[PDB]
RNA sequence: GGGGGGAACCUGGGGAACUGAAACAUCUCAGUACCCAGAGGAGAGGAAAGAGAAAUCGACUCCCUGAGUAGCGGCGAGCGA
RNA sequence: UGGUUCGUGGAGCCAUGGGGGAAUCUGGGCGGACCACCGCCUAAGGCUAAGUACUCCGGGUGACCGAUAGCGCACCAGUAC
RNA sequence: GUAGGGAAACCGAGUCCGAACAGGGCGCAGCGGCCGCAAAGUCCGCGGCCGUGGACCCGAAACCGGGC
RNA sequence: GCUGGGGCUAGGAGUGAAAAGCUAACCGAGCCCGGAGAUAGCUGGUUCUCCCCGAAAUGACUUUAGGGUCAGCCUCAGGCG
RNA sequence: GUGGAGCCUGGGAGUGAGGGCGCGAGCGAUAACGUCCGCGUCCGAGCGCGGGAACAACCGAGACCGCCAGCUAAGGCCCCC
RNA sequence: ACCCGGUGAAAUUGAACUGGCCGUGAAGAUGCGGCCUACCCGUGGCAGGACGAAAAGACCCCGUGGAGCUUUACUGCAGCC
RNA sequence: UGAAAUACCACCCUGGCGCGGCUGGGGGCCUAACCCUCGGAUGGGGGGACAGCGCUUGGCGGGCAGUUUGACUGGGGCGGUCGCCUCCUAAAAGGUAACGGAGGCGCCCAAAGGUCCCCUCAGGCGGGACGGAAAUCCGCCGGAGAGCGCAAGGGUAGAAGGGGGCCUGACUGCGAGGCCUGCAAGCCGAGCAGGGGCGAAAGCCGGGCCUAGUGAACCGGUGGUCCCGUGUGGAAGGGCCAU
């Protein structure tokens, strides 16, 4: 039957125009106090993710 | 951070916004932290206070 | 008038486990296998105390599509209008 | 508690084992907690073809098998054992 | 498929973060003498490999249901 | 005490002067059919020919260590030169 | 330096039990056909060929096919030869 | 048991044209090397070898295999309050 | 006369008592539900609104049920170990293993942080009441052997060490470019803007001489935001920023 789509993928993740994967960068969930405005700013930013687990997650979204 | 060294927040003292997360050692500064802070809604210097986390 | 029977098909009353989750308990397998009652050449459903935003539609059944969408989910595996 | 995509979730709706327990349209149920507004619909009686499913049976047709294949059985097979 | 960006409202060849008109992230783009021709993309065939299913084949010890 | 005949008790159940003994010649959970093609990161096996290239047994992480995901190393197509 | 070199994009892998030897160390006993890393090599996959009595990895050497032709390598040249 | 007449199995079995020593070889060689020994084929006997046969080692480990049993492991359930 | 001041009439307030409602417990009795029983049964006898049973609450509960019960490892078990930092092994770039050789972390600091100004050690000898090997003072020599919170290494007085003043950059919004690297992470960062600190200024400042002092997701808490809000307005509940 039909592929489904991975929802898992589906809410952490997004295919852009051309191609690659965007996710939310890790490490600012909590434990954050001692972490520098450095840490933090930059952590509130997306990331392109690498190529090898980008082709994964990609195959995961069929219908997007 | 410990028991004695705490977390805690800084609260601008105008407009009551917490801008800021940081520590200290409750036995040797048992009194509140009184800090001026740039305060990015008040977009100036603030004295923030030391509130609990 | 009833009883018993009939290959599958149908509805109702009950209803697992291996398995999968690379362990396992929620979850999955699945309301499946199976037991039982009943039905007929089909059975069920059916003429809105409906749908749900169209100032709208107009019983029910069935196919295509909507759609692996909306959502559900130790938000895991998966499930899925 | 169950059903639903809904696993307690903000959890409505449909069903109901227990307790309490109304009204007759100025009555009542619903639009996903709830309240108001605005709409939709008439529960607690019953029946209802057709389109749908299946293949014991009959026929037709195969880029289906050709006796270790094809039904377990082309033959006195659910037999001998 | 012809539009993307943003959690979203929303805006749109832009958009998001931001006070910014800062910076950054993700986006935005044919050849010949009008036509050929090559082309987004898409449909169908074919082939490799992946997902679902017993999924290359044979093999447990076991678990469950209903009977004997 | 032994024994004939006629009876009753069964599968997480019986029966046991107790050995986990016995319950139809293998009982720490009978047998048959079914779920079922359970599952098996294990062992085995995998069928004509010719031609070109041609590895790895490392690193990281892993209830991981004889299994995996990524990287490394091989190969083919396109492109660059 | 034009090589079965290199680079970019993409399709398909396999491998993730190595082993001997030389050198450099650790562990061991300045033990092991021991063990664990590093550089290299060969076997693995060249158990095809010559030598080493025989003998994966020591020396010689990378087998497209054919010849009752020639030169060499290691190693040999008294007989087995 | 043996010989003659009658009837006539079996496990096992890659194929066999199946000797000793000292070596070598995956480390215990009929099968490789060197040497020694040895005419062809049976029949009664003996068991040292063919790492002889049988049984996909019960020991041991491994598998995120299973099952019986235990408990102040976990989480349920009966039952009882 | 006090805050309000008086005869009288209502509403209510305190608390108490009596008659009643209506119920909560308690004790006693009844009989008829319900249960047991009795040659007799529309009945008698006994129990009795209890017990039984239905729904629901919490509890006990290997009697039973499903399972779980890690890895590395000179076999396994036992013991030890599991992440992070320093040194060595490590073969002079980087990297590099063993249940190889030695140590440390799971904190801390409101100054031990930013800037400006000033200052310079340990140790040795000689000298100085109480006063010593070593307290503090003086003199000479003394480049770093002291110090830098804590392991070790690197680094360092032309300060990163000691003292003082003003301070909060232990910033917000970003971020060219890189280090490292399988991924995900970790790391360094000039520069621009906002609003600041110190300094006359050049300038420095996005914690700390540096390298350890740590934990991805999921699920939930709190503050803010005011983005979504299931016909509409709200609300419930979410999203986003921060923790
Ligand atoms: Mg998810
Ligand atoms: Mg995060
Ligand atoms: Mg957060
Ligand atoms: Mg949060
Ligand atoms: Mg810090
Ligand atoms: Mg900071
Ligand atoms: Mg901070
Ligand atoms: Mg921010
Ligand atoms: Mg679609
Ligand atoms: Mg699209
Ligand atoms: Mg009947
Ligand atoms: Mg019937
Ligand atoms: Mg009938
Ligand atoms: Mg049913
Ligand atoms: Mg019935
Ligand atoms: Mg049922
Ligand atoms: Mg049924
Ligand atoms: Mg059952
Ligand atoms: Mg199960
Ligand atoms: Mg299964
Ligand atoms: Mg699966
Ligand atoms: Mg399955
Ligand atoms: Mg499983
Ligand atoms: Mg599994
Ligand atoms: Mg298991
Ligand atoms: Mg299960
Ligand atoms: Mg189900
Ligand atoms: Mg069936
Ligand atoms: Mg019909
Ligand atoms: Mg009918
Ligand atoms: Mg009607
Ligand atoms: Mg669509
Ligand atoms: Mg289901
Ligand atoms: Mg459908
Ligand atoms: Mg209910
Ligand atoms: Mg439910
Ligand atoms: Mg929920
Ligand atoms: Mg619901
Ligand atoms: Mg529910
Ligand atoms: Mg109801
Ligand atoms: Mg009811
Ligand atoms: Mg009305
Ligand atoms: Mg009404
Ligand atoms: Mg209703
Ligand atoms: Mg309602
Ligand atoms: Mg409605
Ligand atoms: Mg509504
Ligand atoms: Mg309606
Ligand atoms: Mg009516
Ligand atoms: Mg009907
Ligand atoms: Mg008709
Ligand atoms: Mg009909
Ligand atoms: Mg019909
Ligand atoms: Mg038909
Ligand atoms: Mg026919
Ligand atoms: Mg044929
Ligand atoms: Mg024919
Ligand atoms: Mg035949
Ligand atoms: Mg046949
Ligand atoms: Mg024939
Ligand atoms: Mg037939
Ligand atoms: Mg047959
Ligand atoms: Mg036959
Ligand atoms: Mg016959
Ligand atoms: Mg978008
Ligand atoms: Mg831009
Ligand atoms: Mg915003
Ligand atoms: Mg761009
Ligand atoms: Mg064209
Ligand atoms: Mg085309
Ligand atoms: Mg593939
Ligand atoms: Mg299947
Ligand atoms: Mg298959
Ligand atoms: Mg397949
Ligand atoms: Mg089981
Ligand atoms: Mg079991
Ligand atoms: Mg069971
Ligand atoms: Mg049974
Ligand atoms: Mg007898
Ligand atoms: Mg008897
Ligand atoms: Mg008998
Ligand atoms: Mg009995
Ligand atoms: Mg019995
Ligand atoms: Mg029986
Ligand atoms: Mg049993
Ligand atoms: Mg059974
Ligand atoms: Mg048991
Ligand atoms: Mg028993
Ligand atoms: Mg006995
Ligand atoms: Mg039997
Ligand atoms: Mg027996
Ligand atoms: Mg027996
Ligand atoms: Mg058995
Ligand atoms: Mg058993
Ligand atoms: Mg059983
Ligand atoms: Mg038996
Ligand atoms: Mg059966
Ligand atoms: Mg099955
Ligand atoms: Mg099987
Ligand atoms: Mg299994
Ligand atoms: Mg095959
Ligand atoms: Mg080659
Ligand atoms: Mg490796
Ligand atoms: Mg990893
Ligand atoms: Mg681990
Ligand atoms: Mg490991
Ligand atoms: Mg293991
Ligand atoms: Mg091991
Ligand atoms: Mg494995
Ligand atoms: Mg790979
Ligand atoms: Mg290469
Ligand atoms: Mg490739
Ligand atoms: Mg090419
Ligand atoms: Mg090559
Ligand atoms: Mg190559
Ligand atoms: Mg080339
Ligand atoms: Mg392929
Ligand atoms: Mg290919
Ligand atoms: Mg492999
Ligand atoms: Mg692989
Ligand atoms: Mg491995
Ligand atoms: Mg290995
Ligand atoms: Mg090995
Ligand atoms: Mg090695
Ligand atoms: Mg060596
Ligand atoms: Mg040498
Ligand atoms: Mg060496
Ligand atoms: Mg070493
Ligand atoms: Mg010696
Ligand atoms: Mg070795
Ligand atoms: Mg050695
Ligand atoms: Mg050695
Ligand atoms: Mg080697
Ligand atoms: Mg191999
Ligand atoms: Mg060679
Ligand atoms: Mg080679
Ligand atoms: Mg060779
Ligand atoms: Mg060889
Ligand atoms: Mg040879
Ligand atoms: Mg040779
Ligand atoms: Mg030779
Ligand atoms: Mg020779
Ligand atoms: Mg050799
Ligand atoms: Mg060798
Ligand atoms: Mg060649
Ligand atoms: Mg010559
Ligand atoms: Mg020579
Ligand atoms: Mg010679
Ligand atoms: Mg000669
Ligand atoms: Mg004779
Ligand atoms: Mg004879
Ligand atoms: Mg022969
Ligand atoms: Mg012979
Ligand atoms: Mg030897
Ligand atoms: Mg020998
Ligand atoms: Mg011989
Ligand atoms: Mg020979
Ligand atoms: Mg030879
Ligand atoms: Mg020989
Ligand atoms: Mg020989
Ligand atoms: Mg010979
Ligand atoms: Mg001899
Ligand atoms: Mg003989
Ligand atoms: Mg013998
Ligand atoms: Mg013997
Ligand atoms: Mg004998
Ligand atoms: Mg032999
Ligand atoms: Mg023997
Ligand atoms: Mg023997
Ligand atoms: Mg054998
Ligand atoms: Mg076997
Ligand atoms: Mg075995
Ligand atoms: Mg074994
Ligand atoms: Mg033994
Ligand atoms: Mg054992
Ligand atoms: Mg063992
Ligand atoms: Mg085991
Ligand atoms: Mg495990
Ligand atoms: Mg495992
Ligand atoms: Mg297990
Ligand atoms: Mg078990
Ligand atoms: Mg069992
Ligand atoms: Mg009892
Ligand atoms: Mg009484
Ligand atoms: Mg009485
Ligand atoms: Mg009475
Ligand atoms: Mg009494
Ligand atoms: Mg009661
Ligand atoms: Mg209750
Ligand atoms: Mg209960
Ligand atoms: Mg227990
Ligand atoms: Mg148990
Ligand atoms: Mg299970
Ligand atoms: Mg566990
Ligand atoms: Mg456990
Ligand atoms: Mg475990
Ligand atoms: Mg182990
Ligand atoms: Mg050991
Ligand atoms: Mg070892
Ligand atoms: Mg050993
Ligand atoms: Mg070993
Ligand atoms: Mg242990
Ligand atoms: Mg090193
Ligand atoms: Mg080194
Ligand atoms: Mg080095
Ligand atoms: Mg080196
Ligand atoms: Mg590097
Ligand atoms: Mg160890
Ligand atoms: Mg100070
Ligand atoms: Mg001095
Ligand atoms: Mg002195
Ligand atoms: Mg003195
Ligand atoms: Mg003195
Ligand atoms: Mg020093
Ligand atoms: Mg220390
Ligand atoms: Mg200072
Ligand atoms: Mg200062
Ligand atoms: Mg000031
Ligand atoms: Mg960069
Ligand atoms: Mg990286
Ligand atoms: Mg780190
Ligand atoms: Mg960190
Ligand atoms: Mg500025
Ligand atoms: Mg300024
Ligand atoms: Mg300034
Ligand atoms: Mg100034
Ligand atoms: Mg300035
Ligand atoms: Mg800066
Ligand atoms: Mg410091
Ligand atoms: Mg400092
Ligand atoms: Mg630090
Ligand atoms: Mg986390
Ligand atoms: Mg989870
Ligand atoms: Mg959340
Ligand atoms: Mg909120
Ligand atoms: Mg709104
Ligand atoms: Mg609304
Ligand atoms: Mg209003
Ligand atoms: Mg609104
Ligand atoms: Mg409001
Ligand atoms: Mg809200
Ligand atoms: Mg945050
Ligand atoms: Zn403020």
């Amino acid at each position: 039957p039909k592929m489904k789509t991975h929802k898992g993928a589906k809410k952490r993740v997004k295919i852009t125009a051309s191609g690659k994967v965007v996710a939310m960068k890790t490490g600012k969930r909590h434990l954050n106090w001692q972490k520098s405005g450095k840490e933090i700013r930059q952590k509130g930013r997306k990331f392109v993710l690498a190529k090898p687990e980008a082709e994964r997650i990609k195959l995961l979204l069929p219908y997007e | 951070a410990s028991e004695v060294r705490i977390k805690l927040l800084l609260e601008c003292t105008e407009c009551k916004r917490r801008n800021y997360a940081t520590e200290k050692n409750k036995r040797n500064t048992p009194n509140k932290l009184e800090l001026r802070k740039y305060c990015p809604w008040c977009r100036k210097h603030t004295v923030h206070r030391e509130v609990k986390i």
